[PDB]
């Protein structure tokens, strides 16, 4: 349903049953019950809902955008050209706000998923978060609620300019 | 509406609103011109029509 690639997980591994009791498993009783009363009945509602989904199949798109010029290409107070640079910029903050969601859904289901060993288990994925989080503060922390490509532009070249400094004196 | 067409509405508005933007500063700019020197049809205050004067011969001649 979705790309394993994207939202990973690893291969599950399931102990087999070894019951050292003679006494019957109450759990496996329960759920030999769920999947008859249960499960069966709702899959066969949801078979023939699919039934009729497959006599009417039609389609949507994922809307592309074309790239447009940044505001580093756009001459000073040039609205028209302004105005696509700004919007690209805007849509591609909302990109990197989903990325970094995506980054941290990651981190909660390793979490989860591994228990009390999680704090060995899932470095890497606090590492991914760690790289994301950076870069996307420097990219737009302390912009402000007027956020624009302008003032992005501005704490770039304020950075680049410490980093350009701080080389020199090396 | 889709997203196109109030997409290119809005640049059909900041055209617009552009140009009278600059036109508005270019006229600040020229009636400051043309106030402090006067050589332009705005501040144009009048001064005493030529074609009023007599050019004929008169009674005495230094004149």
């Amino acid at each position: 349903s979705w790309d394993k690639d994207v939202y990973p997980e690893p291969p599950r591994r399931t102990p087999a049953p070894s019951p050292q009791t003679s006494l019957p498993n109450p759990i496996t009783y329960l759920t030999k019950a769920f999947d008859l009363l249960v499960d069966r009945p709702v899959t066969l509602v949801r078979e023939f809902i699919e039934r009729q989904h497959a006599k009417n199949k039609y389609y949507y798109y994922h809307r592309e955008f074309r790239r447009v010029p940044d505001i580093t290409e756009c001459q000073e107070k040039d609205v028209l050209c302004m105005f696509e640079a700004e919007m690209q910029w805007r849509r591609d903050y909302k990109v990197d706000q989903e990325i970094v969601n995506i980054i941290q859904e990651r981190l909660k289901a390793c979490q989860q998923r591994e228990g009390e060993s999680h704090r060995q288990n899932c470095a890497k994925e606090l590492e991914q978060f760690t790289q994301v989080v950076k870069a996307y503060q420097d990219r737009y922390h302390d912009l402000g609620a007027h956020y624009s490509a302008r003032k992005c532009l501005a704490k770039q070249k304020q950075r680049m300019l410490a980093e350009r400094k701080a080389a020199k004196e090396a | 509406d889709g997203p196109e067409k109030n997409y290119e509405r809005t640049m059909a508005i900041l055209q617009i609103e552009a140009e009278k933007a600059e036109l508005r500063l270019k006229e600040l700019e020229v009636r400051r011109l043309m106030r402090a020197r006067g050589d332009g049809p705005w501040f144009h205050y009048p001064t005493i029509d030529k074609e009023l004067i007599d050019h004929s011969p008169k009674a005495t001649p230094d004149n």
